[PDB]
């Protein structure tokens, strides 16, 4: 009867994440656009849209759990991915980070709205999209937990 | 524009239960 | 005295995990 | 462990079951994590097993015995001073290492699984960087200080609050509990 605080979401073009965190489930603009999340009930709306901030959110769907923002300010960050991997990233600045070590594109792919956790787990941001030089991702853009409570 | 549907769920504590 | 007795654990040796669907 | 520390408690006793466990010393039940949440018929805190050796505050388990699957088991180490008791790690547990790193940034995790970040001030003290009530904090008593590592640091203690709200806590440097030890 477990909860999760990332649901792996899709639309019909793609697929990606979303983060519960402080009871909403956020994700990225460019992967839900303005739609609308299924619920057993019916379709349910977003909460709030934000294409400037790439911000979108609903209220937190069944068996999640939200995750805590982070009070550390740590710049030690992981991201995970959607298959549930770990990856160690180093904060570069409020929305930037470098990866400890670069993976190929496709390791990151559909993990968008995924979350960048501190040390303690917690929500430092929503992964926005991968930086990469060529074939490889170095970096990661994201969207800092401060625009989303400063959405709510 | 459609709907977003979950198609699956990630717990970071690695929690069985 | 009466013994502490274990009614409970926290782990944290658990990783992330995609929640098996069944 | 390692980093990021995520954590889940997983309750495994009743108020019944324990009652009658804490009376006959004898608990079958299976053993897993490095943290173990423990009561007494007067309390209920945290055990973290670092080292091989399950560790808790004394003023929590006082000179009780464990109930293992073999009956009671006598402490092994037990130091009103240090504030600790501690008796071989239960079979199935795993066990945190010290901290070897001395890490300013500690990470307390509580009786309900939270890890919060609390910043080392002293050899037994930590701002918890963001305040919680005290009841919050009640029954993590005994509950590991990690470093960003996953390495014990200290065991939670007591609560430095003010109007029923802790913005620091009080703990045990791994270091007393190899002095603990050696004693
Ligand atoms: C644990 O034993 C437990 N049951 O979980 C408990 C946790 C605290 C956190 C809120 C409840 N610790 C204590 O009760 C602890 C034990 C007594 C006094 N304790 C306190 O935490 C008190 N604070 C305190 O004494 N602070 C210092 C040491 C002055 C900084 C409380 C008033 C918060 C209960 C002893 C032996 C220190
Ligand atoms: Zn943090
Ligand atoms: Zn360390």
């Amino acid at each position: 009867q477990v909860e999760g605080e990332v649901q792996i979401v899709s639309t019909a073009t793609q697929t990606f994440l979303a983060t519960c965190i402080n009871g909403v489930c956020w994700t990225v603009y460019h992967g839900a656009g303005t739609r609308t999340i299924a619920s057993p009930k019916g379709p349910v709306i977003q909460m709030y849209t934000n294409v400037d901030q790439d911000l979108v959110g609903w209220p937190a769907p069944q068996g999640s759990r939200s995750l805590t923002p982070c009070t550390c300010g740590s710049s030690d960050l992981y991201l995970v991915t959607r298959h549930a991997d770990v990856i160690p990233v180093r904060r570069r600045g409020d929305s930037r980070g470098s990866l400890l070590s670069p993976r190929p594109i496709s390791y990151l792919k559909g993990s968008s709205g995924g979350p960048l956790l501190c040390p303690a787990g917690h929500a430092v941001g929503l992964f926005r999209a991968a930086v990469c030089t060529r074939g490889v991702a170095k970096a990661v853009d994201f969207i800092p937990v401060e625009n989303l409570e400063t959405t709510m | 524009k459609g709907s977003v549907v979950i198609v699956g769920r990630i717990v970071l504590s690695g929690k069985p239960a």
